């Protein structure tokens, strides 16, 4: 038994999981077998009344495994059959003779959530490592393995849906008053032993105690709801009412969704139909659905973005010399505080430097209420906060860059200005010193000219919002040296980002494939087509934002700060719309901040339910007609999406994507590209890499541009090709 | 021995009011109230002049608004000059000790040759609005003054009980006891003995420290209300009071609130002397130390005892009398494991070998805080009183007093004897 | 000239650099801050200043008056939040206006002790408010302690037959344990040493112009600027106000009515306020490699009676202090004295140049010596800038030997009145 040990004390059994590469307990089929086993000895073991089952792995409790969900993904029921042969397993449980006691340590996900589930009793740690979830949905399935019929049982209907539509981690305490726990423990100091180990050891011994006392069918002393919790709870019996939460929830997941996704609607199903019906109609309405999920086109998609995900948030380059340990970001803006915060929370002691008090001030604000908020949602305690806010020691003038080990710039977009800085910032720093650049624009090259070391010089092109976002663009030039990537990316990934490393080019990956889009949408909108229409159009093609109130969002004016820069570079097949409306807007006093569809109430800028009053007369004056076999709504948005498909193909092409998972995982993750299509460069290996490029071939000699496909993408199309697998 | 060319320093006599359990008959009464009471216990049995006393300090947690500097306050009411100077220190459990080193400070300094140290504590909390006083910290357009306020108020409480870094006193214990994994019956045990090797002291009459108080509500005191010891039997019997249901720390394994005061004469050798004193014990060496709260905040001594033992130049052997403080059973019970452990000590003291379990024999021999009380930086003094009177009644000449504060802190001292 | 050196067999010790917090009037900007948030700021302007290693620190100690009952130890949980050591220790010590210099005194006395090489020495008070109940915090808490299992509400008859001849009770501070208050003894200090409501509304002036002169020069040194998470941010003090002679005079008295000689104007005002500095032995901090400002040398508490004469504190103190290190008025050429009130001052003076005063009670030979009028509180005193309870001590030695430096000289005299009848006064050595 390489996965689950074994035990016993007194007339209780101690079962202890724990994987062979030990990094994270994962329900491997071998691992079902051992235990299977194991369960049978204490059963049948007329020596053994009561038992105990708790991760010797640190790290976690269970995570459940993905490694033969795709992999012995054979027919649509041999998916389905699996579900059922482990509903079996735990339903055992769940019907133990013997009390089984569930003593969850660490990460407690999926599966393994799953199973404590079943088990008699729950016993969690108060630990933040320490969280329950079921996060199925997620990756485009549901929960396998009862979880759509014990949830609703033990946690009410509601909760027990968000939980498995959200797929949201439960922390410890709030599962615990929340009834998915039965019983807490806060963890361990220094003793005898490590803090972890030891803390395992009590909460074994916790667990027993438990264990034996419910043997002796000696738990009397249950908790009080309340008065609220006994009302809802009561008014959750009445079966119209429960369809009146049915209804609700599935219009809120319907309009959120947009309808793309399959999952978080089958969820809403298996759970109904489960508790509606016979648990038996229930059980095996999850195991088919679950399965036929698994199938889905969409699910396939999400399991590949988890897993560049995965990849794009371990070190390319692995460990650096030098570990960033003093850090100072150039530029109290938005950006700057943003990114500030999400270093000094980690611990690292930055420096916030700027020009005026004033924007120093902003700048300090926005790292202290992020701080402020992250209290009040009860992640970060006052001490905790205040403390932190301790580490960013903002400043004016450059005092402690004597002993800087990173630098990251984050002023305006203008070259002269990036060099003026660079050249003062460079002559104060250290030479072991990294120089970073948040720009978009701009190459890291141009930049890195005046550079006194040009090895030093790599670009970190954050997205916004920096606080909440967590895509990280690191640019690499060729001048550029490896330790200092390999710093810049462990440096991201404490900030905690999820990263994706390109070689420099003239708007890398990310900006550059955008550009293409803003051309088609001004196009478009000045084609007859107005926000509302096209709006509506993307959002319900699967994307976050609306391509028109994505700009209007953006910078109306740094639309063409970028649009002209970058078009000015290529112009070439960027050439869409016509930049003078774009223009008409700034000269003639357009923003999105104020006039231009995508305003909001009183000084608050609070409500919507508003556009715009006269970028119609504008937009009148110059706008072309529509075409014949392209005017079309489903034309509309390929005609978005396959220039956008193109432009990211040929950057893999040219080399500046490493992978196509970077690919995706950046496309997806910046861009706001649909995920149901699961990225780019999984759009290709489902869609089509030929009738890709049929519907990219319509949208170019019929459009009389040269809105072509390049060669890796024609390439794929003249074969039976896929880039991923 | 002791140091050379740096003049020595020794307690003439010591005194501390009864320590009661808070609520009890100190109820009616402010903390400088009892400091006062502690203070003219002091003046009156060690007949000190009024004249002599070149600087007073006293230590306590908690303060009485109305006596912000509750050393200043005591000291008029009790006798001692206008001359004579005060202040008062606040350092948790260890605030009454904090006295005696910043007075004994000043002393090795030259500053001074006479001080009176000690401590008070009352527990019987002063909860406020944090803003019903605000809205009320305003004190005919001025009638309107308040409707702005009147505009939607809600005021209702304070705070007070946990940690400026988020835990219970005692919640710690029952985590830090798990810690070294010490168990429920080896805690109600110790519990046990403190409250049987108290009462066997008091009524043997070895409490030598506690000068009587006549309250003016009550009648007057003479003894102690923590002694109440119990079968181990019984203190099983009871329910867990900081981790329920699976805790290890109770009631009766754990210290109470006590309301309590506690005074000291200490001064320079060559006064004590040509003053005509026969001087109790050597204020030797001492140590103040500190750890991280959230984890390991009652392992002062273990960190404490090492650095001033070796600063001094003894081992746990040159030692042969134990005076700690008792926060919790599992607190001491626990400090010892750890003080016990090569690990330990190798990972986090960062040191060679263990730092040394005292002989659980020369350990606390007239019960301790468990047992007696513990007013918060009023119960310093009793230790050092306590351990300097047992060196002579029962014999020795090196003791060790050390504790465990709040604050993530410890403190530890060497007395050495008087011949 | 003057007799000048320092002591030997005994080691010396120096303070590296200070700092303060923006003094501001109380209520102001600081208003919604807790006293521990001011110094957690105080202590991190120190240690981004001085840039001490948070190693090296080996004893924190703060003084504060007015106690925030959730930070008990002040110091110790301003220390956490700042940067300092787990290890470092810390503790919180309170002795009226002269906490702030207590918290350098027990320091240094942990330095010569040997105890210790380094350790920061600061205080900290906040004028929000503390007021409390008595009763309904009575009646507050018995209903608190279970009974069977419900049963505790008989405790609860006892209790509504309590608030019927007053409702419930309420108190707080402002006076002093020995009834008067602080400002009330100023108005007949003053009249005691015969100082006319004129001549203190000109002393009054002085400060507040001596100061804003300061100011903008820009000689306060000390203060480091702080962000308060509301307000913009703060760079200097509240209490620069200068007004005219004649406007000063057309005034009302403030607390002896009518026939008052002290103001508004020529008295100091609630003020929020922290202090940090860095003290440690000279060989430490010369192998750390710093350029010292000072010598901490003697030093001297002294104590008074309240009632009748509780602002004295310099007059009995100055001299102590003077003698026992061995130097003269002469020999010293820097006063910063803290500014209770005008009349507190100008009164203080009086009797240190009395033969009568000096005989009478002080039980000396001669007069203790009017310190030159010239020397005196030459950047503004607490008058002008402001008076944080046991967060002003420091700012006077501080901008003690900071004047030593910027206007030359080598002995500097810090003395100051206290609450609780008391004093304390310091004798600064300049550095090369």
């Amino acid at each position: 038994r390489t996965h689950i040990n074994y035990g016993v004390k007194g007339d209780v059994a101690v079962v202890r999981i724990n994987s062979p590469n030990s990094k994270v307990n994962t329900l491997s089929k071998e691992l079902h077998s051992e235990f299977s086993e194991v369960m049978n000895e204490i059963w049948a073991s007329d020596q053994i009344r009561s038992a105990v089952l708790i991760s010797s792995k640190p790290g976690c409790f269970i995570a459940g495994a993905d490694i033969n969900m795709l992999a012995a993904c054979k027919t649509l029921q041999e998916v389905t059959q699996l579900s059922q042969e482990a509903q079996r397993i735990v339903e055992k449980l769940e019907k133990s003779t013997k009390p089984i006691v569930a003593a969850i340590n660490g990460s407690c996900l999926g599966g393994g959530l799953e199973v404590a589930i079943s088990c008699q009793y729950r016993i969690a740690t108060k630990d933040r490592k320490t969280v329950l979830g079921t996060p199925e949905v997620l990756l485009g399935a549901l929960p396998g393995a009862g979880g759509t019929q014990r949830l609703p049982k033990m946690v009410g209907v509601p909760a027990a849906l968000d939980m498995m539509l959200t797929g949201r981690s439960i922390r410890a305490d709030r599962a615990k008053k929340m009834g998915l726990v039965d019983q807490l423990v806060e963890p361990l100091g220094p003793g005898l032993k490590p803090p972890e180990e030891r803390t395992i050891e009590y909460l074994e011994e916790v667990a027993i105690t438990f264990a034996k006392g419910l043997a002796d069918k000696k738990i009397s002393p249950k908790r009080d709801k309340g008065l609220v919790e006994k009302l809802t709870a009561y008014a959750m019996t009445i079966p119209f009412v429960r369809q009146q939460v049915y209804k609700k929830v599935e219009e809120k997941v319907r309009k959120q969704t947009k309808g793309l996704y399959p999952a978080p609607l089958k969820i809403i199903d298996v759970v109904k139909t489960g508790i509606e019906q016979g648990s038996d109609a229930g059980y095996l309405c999850e195991s088919q659905k679950f399965g036929e999920l698994v199938m889905t086109k969409e699910s396939k998609a999400l399991m590949g973005l988890y897993h560049g995900q995965v990849l794009c948030k371990k070190n390319k380059f692995g460990a650096p010399q030098k570990d960033v340990k003093h850090l100072a970001i150039l530029g109290a803006g938005l950006m700057g505080a943003g990114i500030a915060q999400v270093s000094v929370d980690k611990g690292l002691k930055t420096i916030l430097k700027d020009a005026t008090l004033t924007a120093l001030d902003r700048g300090q604000q926005q790292v202290f209420k992020g701080l402020n908020d992250k209290v009040k949602k009860k992640a970060l305690t006052s001490f905790e906060r205040d403390s932190i806010f301790s580490n960013l020691t903002g400043q004016l003038d450059y005092q402690g860059f004597e002993k800087a080990d990173m630098v990251i710039e984050a002023v305006f977009e203008d070259l002269s200005l990036k060099h003026r800085v660079l050249k003062e910032v460079e002559a104060v720093i250290p030479d072991h010193c990294i120089f970073a650049s948040n720009t978009s624009a701009l190459p890291i090259s141009e930049i890195a000219a005046v550079s006194k070391r040009p090895e030093k010089v790599i670009g970190m092109h954050y997205f916004s919002p920096v606080d909440k976002m967590q895509l990280l663009e690191i640019i690499t030039t060729e001048k550029t040296s490896k330790d200092t990537s390999a710093s810049a990316v462990a440096v991201g990934l404490k900030q905690g980002k999820v990263i994706i490393v390109v070689k420099d080019g003239p708007g890398f990956y990310t900006t550059r494939c955008l550009a293409p889009m803003m051309s088609e949408v001004i196009r478009i909108l000045q084609e007859g087509v107005d926000p509302k229409k096209l709006d509506s159009l993307t959002t319900s093609f699967g994307f976050p934002v609306g391509a028109a109130t994505l700009v209007d969002e953006v910078g109306v004016d740094v639309a063409k700060h970028v649009a002209e820069d970058l078009g000015k570079v290529f112009g070439e097949r960027f050439g869409g719309g016509n930049p003078e409306l774009l223009t008409q807007m700034v000269s003639k006093g357009f923003l999105g901040r104020k006039s231009g569809k995508g305003f909001y109430i009183y000084q608050e800028g609070v409500k919507r339910k508003d556009l715009n009053s006269d970028m119609d007369s504008i937009l009148a004056s110059l706008k072309l007609p529509p075409k014949s076999e392209v005017s079309s709504d489903e034309d509309i948005q390929f005609r978005l999406v396959t220039r956008f498909v193109n432009e990211a193909v040929m950057c893999l092409q040219e080399g500046i994507l490493a992978t196509p998972a970077e690919g995706d995982i950046g496309a997806v993750f910046g861009l706001g590209f649909p995920p149901c299509l699961g990225g780019p460069f999984r759009f290709v290996d489902l869609y089509g890499a030929q009738k890709i490029v049929d519907r990219l071939k319509k949208y170019e000699a019929a459009y009389g541009k040269q809105f072509t496909p390049c060669q890796l993408l024609a390439d794929h199309a003249n074969s039976p090709n896929k880039k991923f697998y | 021995l002791a140091k050379p060319n740096i003049r020595n320093v020794v307690v003439v006599d010591g005194v501390r009011t009864p320590f009661l359990l808070s609520g009890t008959s100190y109820k009616d009464l402010m903390p400088h109230d009892l400091a006062r009471a502690a203070l003219t216990g002091l003046l009156h049995r060690t007949s000190v002049p009024k004249e002599v006393v070149d600087y007073i300090i006293f230590g306590t947690v908690i303060q009485e608004v109305k006596t912000s500097n509750v050393a200043r306050e005591a000291a008029l009411g009790a006798g001692f000059s206008d001359k004579t100077p005060a202040h008062t220190v606040t350092m948790a459990c260890i605030s009454a000790n904090q006295a005696m080193t910043t007075g004994v400070g000043l002393i090795a300094s030259g500053q001074c040759d006479v001080i009176v140290a000690g401590g008070v504590e009352l527990m019987s909390d002063v909860p406020i609005r944090h803003s019903r006083k605000m809205r009320k910290l305003m004190l005919q357009r001025l009638s309107l003054i308040s409707k702005f306020r009147f505009n939607f108020l809600a005021p209702e409480l304070p705070a007070v009980s946990e940690f400026s870094t988020s835990e219970t006193m005692g919640h710690s214990a029952d985590r830090l006891a798990a810690a070294f994994a010490v168990s429920r019956l080896e805690q109600d045990e110790y519990a046990l003995r403190s409250h049987s090797l108290a009462k066997k002291a008091q009524d043997e009459g070895l409490l030598s420290d506690v000068v009587p108080f006549k309250v003016p509500g009550k009648d007057t005191v003479t003894k102690d209300n923590g002694i109440r010891p119990s079968s181990l039997e019984q203190m099983a019997k009871l329910k867990p009071a900081f981790i329920k249901p699976y805790g290890t720390v109770t009631a009766a394994n754990s210290s109470f609130l006590t309301d309590g005061a506690s005074a000291m004469l200490i001064m320079a050798e060559e006064k004590a002397l040509a003053m005509g004193y026969k001087p109790k014990a050597y204020l030797r060496d001492f140590m103040y130390v500190s750890q991280d709260p959230k984890d390991q905040l009652l392992l002062g001594p273990t960190y404490a005892t090492p650095k001033v033992l070796e600063k001094a130049g003894l081992t746990m052997n040159d030692i042969d009398a134990f005076e700690f403080h008792e926060a919790f059973s599992g607190q001491i019970l626990a400090n010892f494991k750890a003080m016990d452990s090569d690990w330990f000590a190798e990972n986090y003291m960062g040191r060679k070998t263990k730092v040394g379990l005292p002989p659980l024999e020369k350990f606390n021999n007239w019960g301790g805080s468990l047992s007696l009380g513990h007013p918060f930086g009023a119960t310093g003094c009793r230790l050092v009183m306590a351990a300097a009177n047992r060196l002579r009644k029962e014999g020795g000449q090196y003791g060790l007093v050390a504790a465990c504060a709040a604050g993530g802190q410890g403190h530890a001292m060497i007395v050495e004897a008087y011949p």
